[PDB]
């Protein structure tokens, strides 16, 4: 279930990235003319959503690397089981 | 007089030549009192699993066939004793006066030898007794990562049978078999000390296969405990057997099979590992009235790794048992103790395993809590929640607090009914969440002191009458008048 | 001319026969276990001809106590079970023995449990809806009379409860014969079903065949064939409509995988036997209606580890006309039946068979639920308020729809304490048409949870202060 | 006759044929000679299997390079045995009992077989007595047990050996009894460093060091732990000494067992490990224990391959322990030393009946805050803390301060930083973390909590930072 969970997380992160990039562009437009504004309460929305888009990109990259490690490892483990059975039947 | 010869040996496995009339699963005597079991019978030789002290086995040694399959002594003398998978005492308290012997591989009761699970087996734990009720003859899997409180749940359940034992009535008494497979010796000693302190060794037997034991003993220990419990079950008694834990037995069986060079499967497990556990756990049954009405309730324990319930052995056992309590370390660390994941935990017997009053006050508790967890996740970042959602969230928070419970703190069934009544009938809605627990305890104490008739009615009749319910509502409101909410 | 046991390894037995007396494949042989505690007569099924007059066989009972060199007798035929109207009202094991009245059916006609499937030219596709009264089933996974229906799911998601629900709604008023095959499932469940059928007075029309999970792999392999042989007799000889329930068919495959390497077969992917699809094909293709002879079959299919990509359920999917796929995710939310509306399917859900209105409403429900699934991660992180107005409206509608697909079932009262309900198909279609238009958007979502039709919805809403 | 001959050599595994009636018993030590110049030596073989036909399979304690088929093998008649007594203290030994710092030393001592049974179950008594260390994280969350079993898990380079050195400093220095250190499959230069450090601290005279390190055949790396445990068991059972047993690293014992199992022709288990993984660990660990009236405090480093805590070796090790400190790569990356995972680590005596209600309450509050902080990492990674509720932001700041304050300037860390370590009394630790969980230091900057001791250190560091 590890690979399935990782793929679900990759899909979630991709959707979040798309939404945050759209919001960053909308904030760019609104600058020329809610609480997603970074440390504003504690322009700012544009920077916060650019940061969030970059963070989601990094998350997608890391999750994809983990997913590929898991995919390779599953192939290797499956082959190990198959060949172990074959050897024991040799 | 057939005498075989050890033609090879190693790692707790021997290969013996001769013995043409040996049976499959027969018990074999190797010199120096060593015991083995014949598993692989082929024309060339017999593959045998040594049941301890295999370092004494040697090529050329004479092997005698005992003419009997694996069997263990059984009888009431085993109560209060620690034994090994052969029924031999290991507590140093002398011999055990066996009533008779029982073969480990006797078939489970047939479909027509049973009756539906109908009697509660109270664990004393509100979460389990209200949302995943266990009946007599049920198999409830306790599954979770390490240190999630699985042994705590099982030992509390054993301890909660002390009052039933004191009743003296076989229809009420539950005799407990605790099977320790692959555990460190001091851990078994600590479980035994906890049982002794609570007065449970009066009605508990421990079958111990510590981690030092041969893989054969760890493989056999659940079956030995099952045979001991079955002797009582077929004699009209009610039995509770805990397997702590079946993962270690599966590992021991895998070791044995790989050493016998049987072909491996998933995670190198033998093909018949599911069959091992299913044959073990279907001997827990609720017998028909014609067979005496006895029962054996199974509490297998499964340890997962990284909360991965999709591993091979957890999947097998989940598919075998009548429900499971999933324990999670995230819930544990959050203060949800017992750390039962309500959404995925379930009892496949349901209200039949509860008294009428409990079924009345807890009929929809598990579904309500599942929906509450869903809503809490969904509304985590919502800023403007409607009235209905806010009410559901507040009710769910109070219910979660209500189900929290410390270790070694059993609640009698009537007290559990009153507590769940406080919860699900809306009497906690005016209490701050952080006070719910205290409120509950105080309220119960109050009812215990000046209104014990409510408890007595629930206990005698297994029901909450309309008059008793009205009285309880009145008492709750009067108590709330004076309760001090920090 | 008898054989003798040469090798014993768990449930697989090698038997040597005199040259010229090797039993045919799938023949039943008899061997004696004489040890008093375990004394019995093993039935062995011939699996392979190993050569040199040796046969590899699969024991039907546990081999504990069996001794090398003991006599093996060839019955000359395959495992055969009693057939006829007499099997109705009685409980049998995979070998045809009657459990509730031992010795019963000894004198009946007996049929071999190994049989070829119907000829292709005799096959007629079935397109006729079997209304259940369950909202989610009737709307999104409409069942087919005389067709093949499966309930897929991981462990403990409600396959058995839904099987019992379908026995309640379909078998109770059935005008034909019912066959229930318990394949490698819990003995307690079999006793419960037996008692429940006797209580409902449906037992007199039902033949029960049980091979439980505690039996050796051979019994779990052959019990489905035994039940199916009884059903085939009712289909082809008596010529009446037959209901066939199997719980759980995956066990068949699993049992076959448990003896594969002991039979000397190199394992396939994911530890399954190499013959997975072929053995499943034999069995499943026997489970079918033929022209003029109807078998409505309903199979519970266990999905190992909830992994729908697992080879067993993946291979099973091709054999079904309708699939109700149960989901752990839905279960954990408290939604019962835990049906995954997006993953489930039915071959008769198209405008031509079910009509334009039903098809349109079902497609709209699926579209809304798919969009809600797509939006769930965003709602989890950024919150609902960052959705567009239309997406917020769709999310509210989808939450109400997903809750309204849940239903209080007759078989679930043992768990909820609430009595069940039945919803007519026309009412279901109208209710979900109204829901997809937002006609109920003003009611609290908790009003839609575990109810029947629109009257139940109104009553629960008023109970919740809405209307 | 009575003398065998080498028939097969497959790396460090030797098959030896003996005359009929002279086959050595399992675990007997045999001797063969390699005469080729540079590699000339006496091989000690250990009988591991009886292969049949008067053949035995043995594990060589030394590399077999230069061994020739047919050379004579002599059976000592007994298993490997090591010197025991007070004299082993202050000296370094290899797995065979040879003294390295003084060759020939200890040949006249009493010699004990390295193989023996664990204590009888009736002699086992659970240990619940806190072994205060002065380390905040250990004392609060994973209190060590005197006479109990402690393990330090961790991946490569996360601080297992530095923490073992820390515990030697904190516990062994003031120890009134005997100490045994077992270097198992670890760096030889680390063994040299430990020898020299103990000499400098004057702890060596109380300490027996046994080393079978990385550049050894797998047989020696499998048996060195047993040899050190044999010395520890002598001290426990013959002198009534309180014994400290340090093992670095026990995973290396499991790994050597896996190598040997592969060499012995056994069928592999999952992840290629030996089928007897749990059995071997059980034998060794069950020997490592206290008994009624006789104390062994054991501390074991446990390597975690590829940072995979699910790996079978650490997974089977977990069950044998009373306290478990799990070092985390993620914690290490933050610069937090000791790099403990406060949520994954555990102690059997961290319960109110043993450590008292206040210690337990404070520990549970710390764990709850850290768990809540971990649950929020999904959001924080993307959006940061600015989107959380006020309660969650308060909790996140509290959790960051708590996680930093679990760090400590360790005694053994001076060598890496030049900063002397600190010792925090358990009472001050409880008070400080109570105040932290209550929000009494929410105004101080985060770095003030990093790598310090008690509350005076926090005050001084915060003042230095301006707060
Ligand atoms: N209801 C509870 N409330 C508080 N602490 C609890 C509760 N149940 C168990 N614990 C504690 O949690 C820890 C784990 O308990 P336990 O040993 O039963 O778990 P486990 O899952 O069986 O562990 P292991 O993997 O060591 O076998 C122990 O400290 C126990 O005291
Ligand atoms: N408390 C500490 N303070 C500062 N640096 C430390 C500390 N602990 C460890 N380190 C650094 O980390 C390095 C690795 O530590 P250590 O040798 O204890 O790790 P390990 O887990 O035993 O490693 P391995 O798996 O390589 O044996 C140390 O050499 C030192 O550089
Ligand atoms: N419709 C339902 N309503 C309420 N609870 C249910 C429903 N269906 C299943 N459950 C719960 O989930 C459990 C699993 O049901 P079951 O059908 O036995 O699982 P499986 O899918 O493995 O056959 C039941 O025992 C019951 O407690
Ligand atoms: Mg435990
Ligand atoms: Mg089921
Ligand atoms: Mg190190």
């Amino acid at each position: 279930a590890t690979l399935r969970e990782l793929r679900g997380r990759i899909r979630s992160a991709g959707s979040i990235k798309k939404i945050t990039k759209a919001q960053e562009l909308i904030a760019t437009s609104r600058i020329a003319k809610r609480g997603l504004c970074g440390a504003y309460n504690a322009a700012s929305r544009r920077r916060a959503m650019k940061s969030a888009t970059d963070n989601a990109d990094d998350l997608i990259k890391a999750l994809t690397l983990a997913a590929n490690r898991e995919r390779q490892a599953q192939i290797t483990q499956e082959i190990s089981e198959i060949v172990g059975g074959a050897n024991a039947l040799a | 007089e057939e005498i075989g010869t050890v033609i090879d040996a190693g790692d707790g496995i021997a290969h013996v030549e001769g013995l043409p009339s040996v049976m499959t699963q027969e018990l074999l005597e190797f010199p120096g009192g060593v015991l083995g079991v014949a598993l692989n019978l082929d024309e060339h030789s017999v593959g045998a699993v040594i049941l301890g002290e295999f370092e004494k086995i040697e090529e050329g040694q004479q092997v005698k066939r005992t003419g009997e399959v694996l069997s263990v002594p059984v009888g009431d003398a085993f109560l209060g004793r620690v034994v090994n998978p052969l029924g031999q005492p290991i507590d140093g308290q002398g011999d055990i006066a066996a009533e008779t012997r029982r073969a480990l591989e006797l078939q489970a009761p047939s479909v027509v030898q049973r009756q539906s699970v109908s009697e509660p087996l109270q664990t004393g734990i509100k979460a389990i007794d209200a949302m995943t009720p266990i009946g007599r003859g049920q198999r409830q899997l306790i599954i979770g990562d390490r240190k999630t409180g699985k042994t705590a749940v099982c030992v509390d359940t054993i301890l909660n049978q002390r009052e039933a034992w004191l009743t003296g009535d076989p229809k009420q008494q539950v005799r407990c078999v605790y099977v320790a497979i692959g555990q460190k010796g001091t851990t078994i000693a600590s479980v035994k000390r906890a049982l002794e302190e609570g007065g449970a060794m009066e009605y508990t037997t421990i079958v111990a296969a510590p981690a030092s034991d041969a893989a054969g003993f760890k493989w056999l220990a659940p079956y030995t405990g099952s045979a001991i419990g079955q002797h009582w079950m077929y004699n009209g008694k009610h039995v509770l057997i805990v397997f702590d834990d079946l993962s270690k037995q599966a590992d021991a069986y895998r070791a044995i099979s790989l050493l016998l060079r049987r072909p491996p499967g998933r995670e190198a497990f033998p093909g018949d590992v599911f069959y091992l556990h299913s044959r073990l756990l279907e001997r827990c049954a609720k017998l028909s009235d014609e067979l005496g009405g006895g029962s054996m309730t199974g509490l297998p324990i499964i340890e997962t790794k990284a909360n991965d319930i999709s591993a091979f052995i957890p999947t097998n056992v989940i598919s075998i048992t009548d429900g499971q309590c999933f324990l999670e370390s995230d819930l544990f660390n959050q203060g949800v103790r017992p750390a039962i994941n309500v959404g995925v935990s379930v009892s496949r017997v349901g209200g039949a395993a509860q008294i009428k009053a409990m079924k009345e006050v807890a009929g929809s508790l598990r579904l309500d809590l599942s929906q509450y967890r869903e809503l809490e996740a969904f509304a985590a970042f919502a800023s403007d929640l409607d009235a209905a959602s806010k009410a559901q969230l507040d009710r769910g928070a109070r219910l979660v607090e209500l189900l929290k419970q410390p270790q070694y703190s059993p609640l009698a069934v009537e007290e559990q009914v009153v507590a769940i009544f406080l919860g699900t009938q809306g009497h906690l809605d005016s209490v701050p969440v952080e006070d719910v627990q205290r409120f509950e305890s105080e309220l119960l104490e109050h009812v215990k002191a000046s209104h014990s008739d409510i408890f007595d009615g629930i206990r005698e009749t297994k029901k909450l009458s309309e008059e008793a319910e009205e009285k309880l509502v009145s008492v709750i409101n009067e108590f709330k008048k004076g309760f001090q909410a920090s | 001319t008898a054989g003798r046991v040469v090798r014993i390894t768990g449930p697989v037995v090698d038997v040597e026969f005199p040259r010229g007396s090797v039993p045919e494949l799938f023949n039943a042989l008899h061997a004696e276990i004489t040890f008093g505690a375990l004394a019995k007569t093993l039935t062995l099924e011939v699996a392979q001809h190993l050569g040199d007059s040796l046969v590899r066989c699969i024991s039907m009972q546990p081999t504990d106590g069996l001794v090398r060199g003991v006599e093996v007798t060839d019955t000359g035929a395959s495992i055969s079970v009693p057939v006829g109207d007499g099997v109705k009202g009685h409980v049998f094991n995979a070998l045809g023995d009657c459990l509730d009245d031992p010795g019963y059916g000894k004198d009946f006609e007996h049929w071999s449990i190994h049989r070829k499937p119907p000829a292709f030219s005799d096959l007629e596709p079935r397109t006729e809806m079997l209304e259940t009264g369950l909202k989610v089933v009737d709307l999104l996974t409409p069942y087919v009379r005389g067709g093949k229906i499966a309930l897929f799911g991981g462990a403990g998601v409600g396959k058995t409860v839904l099987i019992q629900e379908m026995i309640n709604r379909i078998a109770r008023n059935f005008g034909g014969t019912s066959v229930f095959a318990g394949v490698g499932e819990r003995t307690r469940e079999g006793n419960d079903l037996w008692v429940e059928l006797a209580d409902a007075n449906v037992l007199k029309d039902t033949a029960l065949v049980f091979g439980q999970m505690d039996e050796p792999p051979g019994t779990r392999m052959r019990v489905a064939l035994s039940a199916l042989t009884m059903a085939e007799f009712f289909r082809d000889e008596q010529g009446q409509d037959v209901l066939l329930f199997i719980d759980n068919i995956f066990r068949f495959t699993q049992a076959g995988s448990e003896v594969s390497t002991l039979l000397g077969r190199m394992p396939s992917a994911v530890g399954y036997q190499p013959t997975l699809a072929d053995e499943m094909g034999e069995l499943q293709e026997r489970i079918t209606s033929t022209r003029g002879r109807s078998i409505t079959s309903m199979q519970a299919v266990y999905v190992p580890a909830d992994d729908y990509t697992d080879p067993a359920p993946a291979t099973t999917f091709a054999h079904l006309d309708a699939t109700t796929e149960l989901s752990r995710a839905v279960f954990s939310k408290g939604i019962f039946p835990a049906v995954d509306p997006l993953a489930s399917s039915s071959t008769i859900l198209d405008p031509a068979i079910v009509g334009d209105e039903h098809y349109r409403v079902a497609q709209e429900v699926i579209r809304i639920l798919q969009r809600y699934k797509d939006l769930q991660d965003i709602i989890a992180i950024l919150g609902i308020d960052e959705l567009s107005e239309e997406d917020k409206q769709l999310v509210n509608r989808a939450r109400r729809i997903e809750r309204f697909l849940s239903q209080n079932m007759m078989a679930a009262e043992q768990f909820t304490g609430q009595p069940g309900s039945t919803v007519p198909l026309k009412e279901t279609i109208e209710a979900f048409d109204k829901l997809t238009k937002g006609e109920f958007d003003h009611l609290p979502e908790q009003a839609f949870f575990l109810i029947g039709g629109l009257d139940d919805l109104a009553k629960k809403a008023e109970s919740l202060g809405a209307k």
